[PDB]
């Protein structure tokens, strides 16, 4: 209930953004004139948390000075902020077990892997997780995800296919769907021995991955001695449900609206325009919170700050965003 | 030894600078009237200006912006003689106020440019009509802010002033067209905002400036655009019609006398129109932005007694 712990980890997609990222992390990159550290931080400020735990396996010196220039080292933030330095190529999960060997984390706590952006409430996620507590003592976690309804196959890097229960929404199995432009590897496999006590169960694709899971502190200790797991869902959510451990129930969660996580520039292409449009209701841009901005809204999605020198005869089309210190010229578009 | 009436004080400094305008030039002449000619008695001081203002109306009968200046100077020296100083200090207590308006009413227009900023917004095509110089100082602040807009200048016929305003702000660097006043009705749909300026404000809110500000005002109400008007806090006169007929220049607006030899025939109609409260929607003072009903009450708050 109380003492909402969390764990924030960047630095897993340095492979993805290699022409960039040589001087600054992926999480430091500006989505709409401002980076995406604080997109998560204000979202777990909405969660009502008490402490965070950063992971900086690379570029560690230029993280905390930005936090020193943030509002988060100043004592009215929802959480005190802590960092953990690390050397390079320290993958997910092995960041957990060494932290589990430290063992600060107590009770329930928040996994945020990648870098996320959403509009989902913290409320209805959590009593649903407590409904799993009141329905199971051998529970694991509840994985909240959205529903990319009209678009399959444009979740760019990896397509993720999920099978889960009708009633309890217990995730039955995970198998990674191949590349959809590759018409060759056309087979999935789900072993029906573990399909005993469900008998009506839903197998989906469009649950767009955002890695936003919260769980108790027992399941990293379960994850501890199973040291041969290296990912979050590529290996561990399979092996915890593929009959090897006996009687362990992980749930997922589906929402009817926006939650997303950056994978490539193509994800950075889409959700930047979705955030610039009103698809990120209510978390909108003219709130102006982070570097306490001066954006004023105009119709057809115009995001202008002050000190904006707009020249004559330059048409500004739909879905644009302009900061200060800027000067457009004549005849531009 | 001056007499302050016609040109021995007044028309000297009207050739000094065309930055001072007509009513405060009369205010500049009226404050220096009693300054030098201070006849050490409260009685004939006001009887001096009652002689002097009524010949000043008699001097130029058709510049009734001066009459607003002739109006409020009496309203100045009345309450300035109030605070009850028995005329002992009130000789000095008036002239220590004294040079107020040559320090304050001269900075009417920049204070208009302080608070008239957020009317001309991003990409507003602006309809102006007549040299009301507070508009240009608002437009001077608009160019100095580098805010984005355009401009449209009408005629000012027969008073010619629209030809000046095109030359006045093209050198300032604004995209602008001069349009004829005849082509307002076919162009006003593209026009969004419209700025004019009165020579004086009547009791319901009056536009007593030029020939066809009421014509462009009644166009804008059917175009349903915010018909703004720019003036300042010393441009108020009691003179108030019931129709759009003020005092004319010399004769009725429908003359039918003939041309003797070569007399001017465009100059047969009026040169001053009137607009009531119905067609304006907002105005600017040194006090602030002002609704057309508050301009009635402040013109009556110290005017009934």
């Amino acid at each position: 209930e109380d003492r909402l712990q969390a764990v924030v980890l960047t630095d897993s997609y340095e492979t993805r953004f290699m022409p960039l990222t040589a001087v600054k992390p992926r999480c430091l990159l500006p989505l709409a004139n401002v980076p995406l550290i604080e997109y998560t931080l204000e979202f777990l400020a909405k969660a009502g948390v008490h402490e965070v735990f950063l992971i900086c396996s690379s570029h560690a010196n230029q993280i905390n000075d930005y936090i020193e220039n943030s509002k988060w080292n100043l004592p009215w933030s929802p959480f005190k902020i802590t960092t953990i330095m690390s050397p390079e190529a320290r993958c997910t999960g092995d960041v957990m077990r060494d932290l589990d060997n430290r063992g600060i984390i107590t009770g329930d706590f928040i996994l945020v892997s990648g870098d996320v952006l959403t509009n989902i409430d913290f409320s209805k996620m959590l009593e649903f997780h407590k409904k799993m507590h009141l329905q199971d003592k051998d529970h694991i976690s509840t994985m909240c995800l959205s529903k990319a309804s009209t678009y399959p196959k444009t979740r760019t890097i990896e397509p993720a296919a999920f099978v889960l229960d009708k009633s309890t929404s217990r995730c039955i199995y995970y198998q990674d769907l191949p590349l959809p432009s590759s018409r060759e590897k056309t087979s999935i496999q789900i072993d029906p021995e573990l399909l005993d006590n469900v008998d009506e169960f839903v197998i989906r694709n469009d649950l767009i991955d955002c890695r936003i899971d919260i769980c108790t502190s027992h399941v990293p200790l379960i994850f501890q001695e199973n040291f041969d797991y290296q990912s979050l869902r590529t290996d561990f959510v399979k092996g915890v449900i593929s009959s090897d451990i006996l009687g362990k129930h992980i749930y997922a969660y589906l929402t009817d609206e926006y939650a997303v996580r950056v994978e490539s520039w193509q994800t950075y292409d889409t959700i930047s325009q979705d955030f610039l449009g009103r698809w990120c209701y209510p978390l909108v841009l003219d709130s102006n919170i982070q570097d306490d901005q001066t954006y004023s809204y105009e119709s057809r999605h115009i995001y202008k700050e002050k000190d904006v020198v707009l020249a004559q005869s330059c048409k500004i089309g739909k879905c644009t965003a302009i900061g200060s210190g800027t000067k457009i010229g004549e005849g531009t578009k | 030894m001056s007499e302050f009436n016609i040109t021995e004080t007044y028309l000297r400094f009207l050739e000094e600078d065309t930055e001072m305008t007509m009513p405060i030039a009369a205010i500049e002449a009226l404050v220096t009237l009693l300054r030098i000619k201070t006849p050490e008695t409260a009685a004939e001081m006001i009887n001096t200006i009652k002689s002097s203002t009524e010949e000043l109306i008699k001097s130029i009968p058709n510049s009734v912006s001066l009459r607003a200046g002739c109006d409020i100077f009496m309203r100045f020296v009345l309450r300035n003689l109030h605070l009850y100083g028995d005329w002992e200090n009130c000789k000095q207590h008036l002239i220590e106020n004294g040079q107020l308006f040559v320090s304050r009413a001269k900075k009417s227009r920049n204070k208009i440019a302080e608070i008239g900023v957020d009317f001309i917004a991003d990409d507003d095509i602006i309809l102006v009509h007549g040299y009301s110089r507070a508009v240009f100082s608002l437009l001077n602040h608009a160019a100095n802010k580098f805010i984005r807009f355009r401009c449209v200048v009408t005629e000012s016929r027969p008073s010619k002033q629209g030809n000046q305003l095109y030359t006045l702000l093209e050198q300032k660097g604004i995209p602008v067209t001069l349009i004829v006043d005849s082509a307002v009705g076919a162009v006003i749909d593209k026009v969004d905002k419209v700025f004019v300026g009165a020579e004086g404000v009547a009791e319901s809110g009056g536009i007593i400036n030029l020939v066809g500000t009421y014509s462009v005002g009644v166009l804008a109400h059917n175009a349903r655009k915010p018909f703004y008007v720019v003036t300042e806090s010393h441009k108020f006169v009691r003179m108030f019609p019931l129709s759009s007929d003020d005092l004319p220049m010399a004769g009725p607006p429908l003359d039918f006398t003939r041309r003797t030899d070569d007399l001017e025939d465009a100059l047969r109609g009026p040169t001053i129109d009137y607009t009531a409260q119905e067609y304006i929607t907002a105005l600017i003072t040194d006090l602030g932005v002002l609704t057309p009903s508050a301009v009635s009450e402040e013109l009556i708050k110290m005017w009934y007694d």
